[PDB]
């Protein structure tokens, strides 16, 4: 269906958009948002995934932008493929 | 036949004197029971399904200033739209990521569904524990 293959086909502003959608529950059922957050994790590879959004670590800024500038750093620290060409 | 949780009925309860840290305890013992603050608001209201019940409970969580306190914006919009908050990485079991309402008595052996004294807040890992895999 119209799913993305991994993070490496979002440019950052699209991934930002997907988290903003998620972080305001910008949809009609729960059973959407469980599948949106499962998509977020399996695309970006990051082990904790859902719990980063949902139970903030003290020291991090818990907003869509900040969550994405955490994903940015994570990827480049571990040495991963990164996003698309921004 | 579909089991009698998806059918209309009256909500009954007293409810437990909890504290704000109540959501951490849903993976203890058998779950954390429903607070007295939510049950007071649901005292003999007609509901049309359990899900319709669940919507209200979660929302009274955002309208009660102590119960949604430990939540962040994303769980707080959830709760105030009637949907279950999520769990830590020790409690989300692959597919099952949200908080569920579960029961001290099995439905099939006389479990009162719409009676809040029997409805326990559980993490996925706990719902799965007492219902043995499924």
């Amino acid at each position: 269906m119209e799913l993305k293959h991994s993070i490496s086909d979002y440019t950052e502003a699209e991934f930002l958009q997907l988290v903003t959608t998620i972080c305001n529950a910008d949809t009609s059922s729960e059973e959407e948002l469980v599948k949106l957050v499962t998509h977020f994790e399996e695309m970006t590879e990051h082990p904790s995934g859902s719990d980063l959004i949902y139970y903030p670590k003290e020291g991090d800024d818990d907003s869509p932008s900040g969550i994405v500038n955490t994903v940015k750093q994570w990827r480049a620290a571990n040495g991963k493929s990164g996003f698309k060409q921004g | 036949m579909e089991s009698k949780r998806n059918k209309p009925g009256k909500a009954t309860g007293k409810g437990k004197p909890v504290g704000d840290k109540w959501l951490d305890d849903a993976g203890k013992d058998s779950g954390a029971p429903i607070p007295d603050r939510i049950a007071d608001k649901l005292r003999d209201k007609e509901f049309k399904s359990f899900d319709d019940f669940r919507k209200a409970v979660w929302e009274e969580v955002s309208k009660d200033p102590e119960l949604s306190k430990n939540l962040n914006p994303s769980n707080k919009s959830s709760v105030s739209k009637g949907y279950s908050p999520f769990t830590p990485k020790n409690q989300q079991v692959g597919g099952r990521k949200v908080y569920e309402l579960h029961h001290d008595k099995p439905i099939s052996q006389g479990g009162e569904v719409y009676d809040m004294d029997n409805i326990r807040v559980t993490t996925p890992k706990r719902h799965i524990d007492i219902h043995r895999g499924k």
